[PDB]
């Protein structure tokens, strides 16, 4: 009659805490369950249904990258006796009165800071950071390199994957594989364009939440990478200037070389042909029409230009020569180095990043875009893209688009013909 | 809610800084702060957005884009409209809009307007 | 522009009637209403096509037609013979009056 | 089948590996210490909950747990073979909405009459 | 009876709703969560003492689990009836304070040579 | 023989004692509190990994528990009198590396099959 | 009170070199030192 | 102050740990004394 089995396999959706497996910033040695092997259970005729835009798994990564992000630099020192008048010439070197290990005893100091890092007072200047809110050195010793990370369900729960290939993100999935734990993501920060990451399988896939709404994302994951070639060349020394007991606040020094534009190097050639798929798919999912690709408005750094950690420096790229472009041999771009970052919109904090000694040479992978429309009514049979959103949560979006966290509920029952003796 | 700049009268070519602001509460619910103009004897038109993270625009068309700034200011729980090259065409009711986060397909919706700033340009 | 066109332009109704405002879009999204006096910003009423603001009565409500969508305002009262406009994402309608016959 | 086996479609087709699913069920102040932490205590409650529901039902055993209970409504008003056979166990389960914690009806209390008997029985016998 | 169904008077008049009381058995760093984990690890571990005990005495019942223990003493001095009637489970446990930790005779070694007799049977039969 | 007894060299020389060993089995973000904790945690997750197995191969018994796996190899080719003789438990385990994590070679399919076995038989007469 | 209970020829190989005991014994001791002062007085003020 | 916690500075001294850690006065309260732990 009633019979009761244990261990089926049945599932709904939920959500709980995940944890991860595999000195740094994102830790690393705490998140040390070990990962072993993927056990990709496919599973014959099962379909789910799959939203990146509603997936709790991506608040829960944007929470941990934050919370980690502070808890690193808790220990770290202060830079208050920084907030003083600087005296500044000619990048600028400036000068500043800071108390000594003696307190009662005041040295004059010497120390350089890039120009996006300070603010006219009315050669009078004050760091941006001191108004606004309580800025932080960076530990030298810890790593801003991005380590993959996977995130695993509890024992009791388990992750959906989706092998559509062609997902547009939203909607029933029919090939779907059961994990344990996701594939290794890298916490990369970036902004405009994505990089590192994962590509897509096939073809260049266009996602949205909503193509005909011009506040969303629209997110493109490609099907080749474009290297990168991003250097930082001059030659650094680095300066230690104590500010206190047992504290020192870590500056730039003389330059040992001529002044050299920090840049980054695509090839001409791969970025077309990357922008040919990329405009293939938005005339198919808008309506035929031309693709015309510009400059974002936003006017200021941050908003506007492109971000990378590299090597720990912090780069704004004047990606302009990318997107001004219309569709019916390198390119250079130049690049600003910042010290005072402002990483998570937070209100409140901020970071120094300490210099560093060498030259910079990084090697990024450009797998995906954040692109945004140009609203308004169309006057032409035409629309414009421009590089946008900004909102860090669309770069975790974008990997953990395939996975979804489901509770197993193994107990239940089913009819037979059977009673008990 | 929403306390906005006052009235005023511009000469043709002046620039004109409208501002508007409001609590933590509401500014931090906030996705996008939205710009709406309405002409003496006109419906309403929409001029553009800002988001309140991450500082990222859009524009009703060129004629704004060209020379319309709007920015926000996370610190205070502020936003701006900068709107340079005024002309008489510009006379018009200035109003701030919020849209709280939403998921996409569910069209804008503005909860919250502001009472609507005066602005007139005239020899 | 192709896109929002509203009718009736003025619509002249007894207090206690009910009001029949069309918007029809060249596309499918969800239509928004709002409702506008002289000298006051306008007040959302419905959004998502028929769900509705806190603080509106159930006077108000609406539905979808394929590219159209209505508004419905029952039982109407004094203080609703006001401006009407519907929105669709970025693009405004021309608006429509309601005025006491 | 793996992990789970899900959708063998004959119901019974993945009932041999019940059981593969059923074994699936330093650190300081650190974020990932607190989640790991959380996350282990989670798995012990609930994997507990589920025995202990097993355990006033009279059931040990894990493939199959015959009962005394009869079905006082159609519920689902299919035959056996209309069930065990061209179903994922999941759509049986997404079948009954009405009959899900109103299934166990009174399990528990067949289960204490059955041990109250057994003790009269040994008592007097 | 409800939850505990206390002083049902016969000892046995709540027995029936035994097991009404034995199935009764985000957050950082807050005041709130660090007492909620402990709580919840706390009614695991005393959850788990007690299967833990019945099950070295050969119990898994929940009701009643009749031993092969003798009294070999009077313990309390009275009939069955005399407890079993007119009293209140608390009374009765109130009545002995020196056969409680001495109440388990060794009932785990009656329940272990059990065990190896069945084994030493099952082996020789 | 008191907790471990070990060595008792018969194998089965502490075999009654297996029930002693398998029983024992405020504060705030201080140091002191923060290891107990965990260590509360790690008791109980590895008191229920060895519960969860035995209950999988039908055991639920503590001293010994019979099952229906032949040896398929010799793994040690050592009569009976050989091991439980001249022998302490540790040093039998000792003695086979190679069928280890390889000694359990489905006891829970021979459980399973038994479970199936016995719902038809209680379905069929 | 203690248990000890002492094993009928039972062997260990004992190292007291790779005991990780005293891992831990030193490990403990520096962290309760260290969490007894953090609401101690700060002498900053005398580095003068 | 015992010499052995100053340093001149070159009748002008400062406390030893004033360049190299941060120093805490460990609370009046707090007993040193040795109690043995199992
Ligand atoms: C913590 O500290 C920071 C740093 O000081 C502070 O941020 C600064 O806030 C002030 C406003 O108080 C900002 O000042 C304005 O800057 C614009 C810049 O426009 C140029 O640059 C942008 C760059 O993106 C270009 O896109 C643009 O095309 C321009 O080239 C100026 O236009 C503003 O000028 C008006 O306001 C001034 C107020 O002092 C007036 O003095 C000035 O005359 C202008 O207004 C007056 O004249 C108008 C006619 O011309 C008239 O119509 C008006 O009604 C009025 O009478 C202004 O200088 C500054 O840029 C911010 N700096 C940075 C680095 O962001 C934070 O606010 C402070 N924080 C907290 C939390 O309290
Ligand atoms: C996308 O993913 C790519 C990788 O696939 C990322 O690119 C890598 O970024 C990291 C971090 O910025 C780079 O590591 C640094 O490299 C510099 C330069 O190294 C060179 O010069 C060194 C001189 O001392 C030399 O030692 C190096 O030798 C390496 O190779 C030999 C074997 O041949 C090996 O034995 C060595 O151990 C080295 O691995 C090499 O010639 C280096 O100076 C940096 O060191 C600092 O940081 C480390 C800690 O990480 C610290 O221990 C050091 O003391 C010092 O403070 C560091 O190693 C890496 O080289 C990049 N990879 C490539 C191919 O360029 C990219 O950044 C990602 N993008 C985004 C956006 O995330
Ligand atoms: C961005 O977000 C918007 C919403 O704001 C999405 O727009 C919706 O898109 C879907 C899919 O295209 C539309 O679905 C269609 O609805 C029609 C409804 O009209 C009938 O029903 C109403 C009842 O309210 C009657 O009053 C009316 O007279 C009609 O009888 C259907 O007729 C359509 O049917 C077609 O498809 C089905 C398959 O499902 C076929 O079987 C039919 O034969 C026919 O071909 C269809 O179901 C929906 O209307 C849109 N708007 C709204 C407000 O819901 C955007 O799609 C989204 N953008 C992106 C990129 O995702
Ligand atoms: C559904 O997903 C599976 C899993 O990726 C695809 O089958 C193969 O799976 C193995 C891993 O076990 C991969 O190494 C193979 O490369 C996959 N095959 C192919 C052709 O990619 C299966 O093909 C997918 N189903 C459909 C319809 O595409
Ligand atoms: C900023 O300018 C000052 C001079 O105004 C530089 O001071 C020199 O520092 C070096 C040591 O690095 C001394 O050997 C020189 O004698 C100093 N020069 C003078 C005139 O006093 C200072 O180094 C510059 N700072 C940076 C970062 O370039
Ligand atoms: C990126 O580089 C372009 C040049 O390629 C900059 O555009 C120039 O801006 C100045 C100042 O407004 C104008 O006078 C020039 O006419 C512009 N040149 C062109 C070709 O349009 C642009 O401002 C730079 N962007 C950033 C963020 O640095
Ligand atoms: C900066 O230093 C120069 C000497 O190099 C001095 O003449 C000038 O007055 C100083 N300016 C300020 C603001 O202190
Ligand atoms: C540093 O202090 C001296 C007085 O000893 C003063 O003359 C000088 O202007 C101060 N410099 C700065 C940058 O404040
Ligand atoms: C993914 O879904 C589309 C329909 O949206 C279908 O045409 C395609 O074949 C599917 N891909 C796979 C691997 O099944
Ligand atoms: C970039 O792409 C190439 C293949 O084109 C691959 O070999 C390399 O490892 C990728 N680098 C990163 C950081 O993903
Ligand atoms: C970019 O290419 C130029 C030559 O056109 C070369 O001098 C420069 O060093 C290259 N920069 C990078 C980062 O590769
Ligand atoms: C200048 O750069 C070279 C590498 O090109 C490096 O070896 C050298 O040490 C640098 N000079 C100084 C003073 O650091
Ligand atoms: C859109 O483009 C495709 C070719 O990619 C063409 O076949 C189709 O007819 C076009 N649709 C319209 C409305 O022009
Ligand atoms: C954009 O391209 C045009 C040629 O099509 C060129 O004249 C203009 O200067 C370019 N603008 C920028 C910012 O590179
Ligand atoms: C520059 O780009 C080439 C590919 O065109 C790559 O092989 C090389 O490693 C890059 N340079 C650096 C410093 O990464
Ligand atoms: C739209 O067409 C007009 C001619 O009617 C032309 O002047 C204008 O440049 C075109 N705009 C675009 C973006 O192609």
């Amino acid at each position: 009659w009633v019979t009761v089995y244990y261990g089926v396999p049945v599932w709904k959706e939920a959500t709980t805490t995940l944890f991860c497996a595999s000195r740094n910033v994102w830790a690393t040695h705490a998140c040390v369950p070990t990962d072993p092997n993927p056990q990709e259970v496919v599973l014959e005729n099962v379909t789910e249904n799959f939203n990146m835009w509603r997936n709790n798994m991506v608040e829960q990564m944007h929470e941990d990258i934050i919370s980690l992000w502070d808890q690193s630099l808790k220990p770290c020192v202060k830079l208050t006796p920084l907030c003083v008048t600087l005296n500044c010439s000619d990048i600028k070197n400036c000068s500043f009165n800071i108390t000594t290990n003696i307190r009662d005893k005041v040295q004059k100091v010497y120390a350089t800071f890039y120009k996006l890092d300070i603010v006219p007072i009315d050669t009078n200047y004050r760091l941006i950071s001191c108004n606004t809110s309580v800025l932080t050195q960076a530990c030298p010793k810890i790593s801003f390199e991005p380590i993959p990370i996977h995130y695993c369900a509890p024992a009791g729960f388990a992750i959906l994957k989706c092998n559509n290939k062609t997902f547009n993100g939203k909607g029933p999935c029919t090939n779907v594989s059961t994990v344990q734990c996701t594939h290794g993501i890298r916490p990369v920060v970036s902004t405009q364009l994505l990089l590192n990451g994962s590509l897509a399988e096939e073809e260049v896939v266009i996602r949205s939440e909503n193509f005909t709404d011009n506040a969303k994302t629209i997110i493109v994951q490609l099907n080749e990478s474009v290297e990168i070639n991003c250097t930082r060349p001059n030659n650094n020394t680095r300066r230690s200037i104590s500010i206190g007991p047992g504290r020192w606040f870590y500056t730039t020094g003389e330059i040992i070389g001529n002044i050299r534009q920090a840049h980054c190097n695509i090839s001409r050639a791969k970025w077309n042909n990357t922008l040919q798929q990329i405009v293939n798919k938005l005339r198919e999912k808008f309506e035929n029409k031309t693709i015309v690709f510009n400059q974002p408005s936003g006017g200021d750094p941050e908003i506007v230009m492109h971000s990378f950690n590299c090597g720990g420096e912090f780069f704004y790229c004047n990606t302009t020569q990318l997107f001004n472009s219309t569709w019916n041999n390198t390119i250079t771009l130049p690049c600003r180095i910042k010290q005072i970052i402002n990483m998570w919109q937070e209100v409140g904090k901020a970071m120094y990043a300490p210099p560093i000694k060498g030259q910079i040479r990084c090697s990024s992978n450009i797998t995906g875009l954040l692109l945004t429309r140009d609203g308004g009514k169309t006057t032409n049979n035409t629309e414009i893209f421009r590089p946008g959103g900004g909102d860090m949560r669309d770069n975790w979006r974008s990997e953990l688009y395939k996975y979804k966290v489901v509770k197993i509920e193994p107990l239940g029952i089913a009819p037979t013909k059977c009673k008990r003796r | 809610q929403l306390v906005q700049s006052g009235s005023g009268v511009k000469k043709p070519g002046a620039s004109v800084r409208v501002s508007c602001w409001t609590s933590e509460d509401i500014f931090e619910r906030t996705e996008l702060i939205h710009w709406v103009r309405q002409a003496p004897g006109q419906g309403l038109e929409w001029i553009g957005w800002v988001k309140t993270v991450t500082g990222a625009v859009n524009f009703g068309s060129p004629d704004f884009r060209q020379r319309v700034s709007l920015t926000r200011d996370r610190d205070l729980f502020t936003a701006h409209m900068d709107i340079r090259g005024l002309t008489q065409g510009d006379t018009a009711t200035y109003f701030c809009a919020r849209q709280k986060f939403y998921t996409g397909g569910q069209g804008w919706y503005f909860d919250l307007w502001g009472r609507g700033t005066l602005i007139v340009v005239s020899s | 522009e192709i896109v929002l066109t509203q009718s009736p332009g003025t619509l002249s109704l007894s207090p206690g009637e009910t009001a029949s405002l069309s918007c029809t879009a060249a596309s499918y999204g969800h239509m928004t209403w709002y409702q506008k006096k002289p000298g006051q910003p306008p007040k959302l009423l419905i959004f998502a096509t028929s769900k509705r603001a806190s603080g509106i009565p159930d006077r108000f409500s609406g539905s979808q037609f394929g590219k159209q969508y209505t508004l419905t305002i029952t039982r109407m009262e004094p203080e609703d013979f006001a401006r009407y406009y519907c929105q669709q994402l970025e693009f405004f309608g021309q608006g429509t009056r309601l005025e006491i016959r | 089948l793996g992990f789970l086996g899900a959708a063998g479609s004959t119901m019974g087709a993945a009932s041999m590996a019940l059981t593969v699913q059923a074994r699936q069920l330093m650190l300081k102040l650190t974020v990932w210490g607190i989640k790991q932490l959380q996350a282990r205590v989670l798995a012990v409650e609930r994997y507990l909950k589920d025995q202990q529901l097993l355990g006033i039902w009279g059931c040990s055993g894990k493939l199959i747990c015959c009962t005394a209970v009869p079905w006082n409504a159609s519920w689902s008003n299919k035959s056996v073979d209309e069930i065990w056979g061209n179903m994922t166990w999941m759509q049986w389960e997404r079948e009954i909405d009405n009959y899900t914690s109103l299934i166990y009806t009174l399990i528990e209390e067949s289960q204490n009459q059955q041990e109250k008997n057994e003790q009269e029985l040994l008592e007097l016998d």
